[PDB]
């Protein structure tokens, strides 16, 4: 129920304002060389941001799952090998 | 997007430290970020910062400055937002609930053998 | 002798992560910025649900 919304608020957060507002910034500054760094160094920067954290939020979305099954995957195989 | 509680409001009718370990969350996971890829892509500094370490600090200090404006943006807008307290920084940290795994995929391991 | 760790070490890390990091390490180096850092972006969209870890599990 907080888990989704949290995991949904969080990505919608960087992904409306904070990656366009890198992407926007960086689509002016190139003639300059230098002023090439700050906003593909912040686009480099919430990009991959989003990228973990959808591969760490979905990754506690799937370990809860995962685990659970590997849990019950533990089940059945100590219910074979007491049964053994 | 902004505007958290409107947004917030609308959504928990159709279902402050805990606010701040959810805060200090993003702390871990935006600091990390902004090293670990830092490294990632610092080997493209050397050609675009023309040699010149004042620019490699200057772009350090502004992508940081960025940040906490945000990160204090972030905090104004979260303390407004609620949550439920069923969220822990231990469980939501990779290492410790990767590690979990790693215990429970070895005990699956050992009686697999058995 | 625990082969499991071993062959876990072998779909995990060295199978999965390897292509992984070889695919975007060398598609960057394939280049300008917009091509590749969008045309990835709609590979998350249609390899979804095929690195989940409990079906490779």
């Amino acid at each position: 129920t907080t888990i989704d919304v949290l995991s949904s608020l969080f990505i919608n957060l960087f992904e409306n304002d904070l990656i366009p507002q890198a992407l926007k910034d960086f689509n002016k500054s190139d003639d300059d060389q230098f002023r090439k760094l700050l906003y593909k160094l912040d686009l480099r920067l919430f990009q991959t941001i989003s990228d973990q954290m959808t591969r760490d939020l979905k990754d506690i979305l799937d370990i809860n799952v995962s685990n659970n099954e590997l849990c019950y995957q533990l089940k059945q195989v100590l219910a074979r090998k007491e049964d053994l | 997007p902004w505007e958290f509680r409107k947004v917030i409001q609308a959504e928990y009718r159709e279902r402050k430290i805990m606010i701040g370990s959810i805060l200090r969350l993003l702390e871990t996971n935006t600091v990390s970020a902004l090293d670990s890829v830092f490294e990632k892509y610092e080997k493209e500094m050397n050609q675009m910062t023309h040699g010149d370490n004042n620019e490699v600090k200057r772009i350090y200090s502004k992508k940081e400055r960025l940040l906490e404006i945000i990160l204090t943006k972030i905090k104004k807008k979260l303390r407004q937002a609620k949550f439920p307290s069923r969220i822990s920084e231990r469980d939501l940290d990779i290492e410790y609930i990767y590690s979990k795994r790693q215990f429970i995929q070895n005990r699956y391991s050992q009686e697999l053998q058995n | 002798t625990d082969t499991y760790n071993s062959i876990s070490n072998f779909i995990e890390n060295e199978l999965t992560a390897l292509l992984s990091s070889d695919d975007y390490l060398m598609d960057d180096l394939a280049g300008p910025n917009e091509v590749c850092r969008l045309l990835k972006a709609q590979v998350i969209e249609k390899r979804k649900d095929a690195m989940s870890r409990g079906k490779q599990d």
